[PDB]
């Protein structure tokens, strides 16, 4: 009655209008699970690549019929007959059936869809919440959200080198209050931008990309919106940055070129100059998180940044670690960063996602479950964040349903947990001293 | 300029080579724990001297026997014949000749005959062994086992017979390789080496063996048969001196392709260089299975007996036999349900 | 077929993979034919309606069949074929002497 009876994938659309796939798993008793895959990247040296058709006539080469056929004709024949609760056995079986480290033969999207659908069907069969099935009985911590609010960099035409700016309502008593604070600050910032003549329309995260004068102007408007909503910066709501300095890092001269986004009047900063710039930004503003402060290959820079700022600010490696167990182990060994961005489709299966989260936890690092640019109505990453008691989530802004779905799932999880639910806020930054 | 090789064939399983003819149930008698196949002419000659020629003719003419008038033993019992000296031969009853009772139901209605000469003695033709050797050689030569072996210029794909050059060419030196390889047939063996195996098919999806109404006259396991192979060129001499270690490579590819999907106890072990001979060994033993994959199954996609995935395993039933070798006691098959991999044999080739 | 029955897992698989909704039909020579010509042949008598169709294919290598049970004389349950499986060890085997045989490593 828990035997997997049918596995079926079909092609759907993600939040950007591009195709992705979705897998349904039926067991013998009738338990049903549905896993939908966010749109990741099909290229990468040591990242799980996803299968796309490449047919330029259909969807501009972004069709997922090949991965759908891989699930329907290859994975289904191998998975049907398994116990639905054998998550690790199913995932190892799919990894062996693929036989490629980057999962290029079957496709990481196919394997992830099957893994999520199997986990959801197993939770349905046991009639337990998904976080209870994934993390056991001791699942109580609601993650502290890093709400993307203003995005610049390659997502804006403004002279801002940094990719994203986030608000972290770590001073709230509950997750419901933190969500309310983020929504109110979002609307206050929308009003501030409307009275300033700047554009209001949201991007692919739900955040605004207005034509600010610079990074400092953007941060100053963030604090202005926080205070307009009626909250104390540095005590209730903090500021996070997603620099992603890999995009404007020039590897030939080993320098961080700010002229790519901030114009010719910007300052070209070396590794040490970048450290000093990040340090003075942290000193000036209530910045609690800096993500991808250095290039993915600048290991010595990353180490120097961790010595300089790792005691007071959270340094998250997004492209530095690429959700890789080997790269995370190397970073732990070299004392590079103190946090890792966990993107579930970057690795391929739930078992490896979990394994990376536990490896990061055992080293004193923080695991931040992250969205993708193209998301879906599937909100499994919220259940992953609660199941692991990760304490942090980066699931986007407060506007679009590809973010609001995960926020609503966390609201439902908090309501279900009731008096046991814990929102730790600043205590979720256990990688930081005191 | 001629090289002569001796190929010793040791059957590890029943081997059937047919002639297109089949014994009907009105032609053999199941009695005294044996199948007696009389000579029809001698039987008729003895039946005209007993004034039963018209009765026997009415017995044989009848095109629709009900259930029991289809057997010769019914005629021999009703008409009170006790004589059994009609020439012919006999096959010792094995027990694993039909999954049902041969004397109760319809059971063995037809038996596929083994190939015989004009004297009625069974033998293995040299064309059959040459075809098996040619399959082994073609599957292990990368210049013949490629996509150029498929003739796609047609309604449906077929083999490229011109891939290995044969025949005379106008103004060109003679370039027939397989004219240099000359496989002779066997000296005839005795009918005491013949059994009455039945076709069983083992499916990887159903995970069980299903019997089929296909009974064959087969050589018993552990039969020694000698062949002489003559080579007239140098390249064919290298090919035939490499018949082993090419049979091993072919069997390694065949096991990695087909036999790995079935339980290990259903797959036999090799004492010498493996080979598959005669009917019943399967489609992949007779094709370039690397290039015939896909095409072969789609050839049967619109038939009722549809080829699903890579097909089923052919496993006949024949008595278990232990052999004494230097390693000790060797069981021919690893299962206790008495399942031989039909058509399997081993060989050793020497340079006499 | 009395010793075994259809397994419930295979029945569920066939039920909600909808393999019976995609039947293939055949004539008396076992060749695939459209449902219209199959109906026409069955009505005309040229096709046996019983053994001339297939229920697609179920994926996943599930066991199609499970052992069937019955009641013993004391009211306990028992597999149908477990106890009448065999009575004699079939005698056998035969140890053929083949010491003169060059084996291959």
């Amino acid at each position: 009655m828990s035997i997997i009876t049918d596995v079926y994938a079909r092609e759907v659309l993600d939040s950007r209008g591009n195709p992705t796939l979705e897998v349904e798993v039926y067991t013998e008793s009738g338990a049903f699970g549905r896993g939908m895959v966010p749109s990741g990247a099909s290229t990468g040296e040591h990242e799980a690549v996803e299968l796309r058709d490449g047919d330029k006539a259909r969807y501009g080469g972004l069709g997922t019929q090949k991965a759908v056929d891989n699930v329907n004709n290859v994975i289904a024949e191998h998975i049907i007959g398994f116990d639905v609760r054998d998550q690790q056995g199913i995932d190892r079986a799919m990894i062996a059936l693929d036989g490629t480290p980057n999962k290029g033969k079957l496709g990481a999207n196919a394997i992830l869809g099957v893994s999520i659908a199997v986990a959801r069907a197993a939770a349905d069969y046991l009639e337990v919440p998904l976080y209870s099935y994934l993390g056991g009985f001791n699942t109580k911590v609601l993650p502290t959200p890093m709400m993307n609010i203003i995005n610049g960099g390659s997502h804006s035409d403004a002279p801002i080198a940094f990719q994203e700016f986030m608000i972290v309502p770590a001073g709230a008593p509950t997750f419901k209050e933190a969500l309310r604070w983020g929504a109110e600050i979002f609307h206050a910032l929308k009003k501030i931008l409307k009275e300033r003549g700047l554009e209001t329309a949201v991007g692919d995260e739900g955040g605004f990309a207005p034509r600010f004068n610079g990074t400092e102007d953007g941060v100053e408007t963030i604090i202005k919106a926080i205070e307009a909503a009626g909250y104390v910066p540095g005590k209730d709501v903090f500021i996070g940055l997603d620099c992603a300095s890999s995009e404007f890092y020039d590897a030939e001269h080993k320098v961080y070129g700010y002229t790519k986004f901030e114009g010719e009047g910007a300052a070209v900063r070396t590794a040490a100059e970048q450290i000093d710039y990040l340090e003075e930004l942290v000193n000036k503003y209530p910045i609690i998180t800096i993500e991808d402060g250095m290039d993915e290959n600048d290991w010595d820079g990353w180490k120097a940044l961790t010595e300089r700022l790792g005691g007071k600010v959270q340094l998250v490696g997004d492209d530095f670690f690429v959700t890789n167990t080997a790269y995370l182990e190397k970073g732990i060994a070299e004392h590079a960063a103190n946090s890792i961005l966990i993107k579930v489709n970057q690795i391929g299966t739930l078992t490896e996602t979990f394994d990376a989260i536990e490896m990061a936890k055992e080293a004193g690092y923080t695991a931040v479950v992250s969205h993708r640019s193209g998301e879906t109505e599937d909100s499994t990453i919220a259940d992953i964040a609660v199941a692991t008691n990760a304490g942090q989530i980066k699931t986007g802004s407060l506007s679009r349903t590809d973010r609001i779905a995960k926020y609503n799932q966390l609201l439902r999880i908090e309501d279900q947990l009731g008096e046991v639910a814990e929102y730790r806020g600043l205590k979720s930054f256990y990688n930081l001293k005191k | 300029d001629y090289r002569t090789f001796k190929l010793s064939l040791l059957t590890l399983a029943p081997i059937h080579i047919g002639n297109g003819e089949k014994y009907t149930s009105r032609e053999f008698i199941y009695e005294n724990k044996k199948f007696y196949f009389p000579d029809m002419g001698k039987f008729y000659n003895k039946m005209v001297e007993k004034r039963l020629a018209e009765k026997f003719e009415a017995f044989l003419i009848q095109t629709r026997p009900n259930a029991r008038n289809n057997r010769l033993i019914s005629f021999l019992n009703d008409n009170r014949i006790a004589e059994r000296s009609f020439g012919g031969y006999s096959i010792s009853e094995t027990g694993l000749e039909s999954d049902r009772n041969p004397n109760s139901a319809g059971a063995i209605n037809e038996v596929n005959k083994f190939i015989r000469d004009a004297f009625g003695n069974p033998y293995i033709p040299g064309s059959s062994l040459k075809g098996a050797i040619r399959t082994i050689l073609m599957n292990t030569t990368p210049k013949w086992n490629n996509e150029n072996a498929v003739n796609d210029f047609g309604r449906f794909p077929k083999e490229n017979k011109n891939l290995i050059p044969w025949g005379p060419k106008k103004g060109k030196e003679y370039d027939d390789l397989f004219n240099a390889i000359r496989v002779s047939d066997s000296k005839p063996f005795d009918n005491k080496r013949l059994i009455l195996v039945q076709k069983w098919d083992y499916s990887a999806k159903t995970n069980k063996a299903k019997p089929l109404p296909l009974y064959r006259e087969s050589i018993s396991p552990l039969t020694k048969i000698e062949f002489e192979i003559t080579t007239t060129t140098d390249e064919a001499g290298r090919l035939i001196e490499e018949l082993g270690k090419r049979a091993q490579a072919f069997y390694k590819d065949y096991k990695a392709f087909f036999l790995s999907e079935f339980p290990d106890d259903k797959i036999q072990a090799n004492l010498q260089y493996p080979i598959y001979l005669g009917a019943g060994s399967g489609a992949w033993t007779k094709t370039l299975f690397k290039q015939a994959d896909g095409i072969l199954q789609r050839r049967y996609s619109r038939m009722k007996t549809k080829m699903v995935k890579k097909g089923v395993l052919k496993l006949t039933k024949a008595p278990l036999k232990i052999v004494k070798i230097p390693s000790g006691n060797h069981s021919l098959i690893k299962n206790h349900e008495s399942f031989y991999e039909m058509g399997k044999a081993n060989f050793m080739i020497k340079e006499i | 077929m009395k010793n075994f029955k259809i397994s419930s897992t295979y029945r569920a698989a066939r039920k909600q993979q909808k393999t019976a909704n995609r039947k293939s039909f055949y004539n008396d020579e076992g060749y695939m034919i459209s449902p219209s010509e199959w109906a026409d042949g069955v009505i005309k008598g040229l096709i046996n309606p019983k053994n001339s169709w297939s229920n697609d294919h179920v994926k996943g290598y599930l066991p199609r069949v499970s052992p069937r049970s019955h009641w013993t004389k004391n009211g306990y349950r028992e597999y149908l074929g477990i106890g009448k499986s065999r009575d004699i060890p079939e005698k056998e085997p035969e140890v053929i002497e083949m010491m003169d045989l060059e084996l291959v490593v």
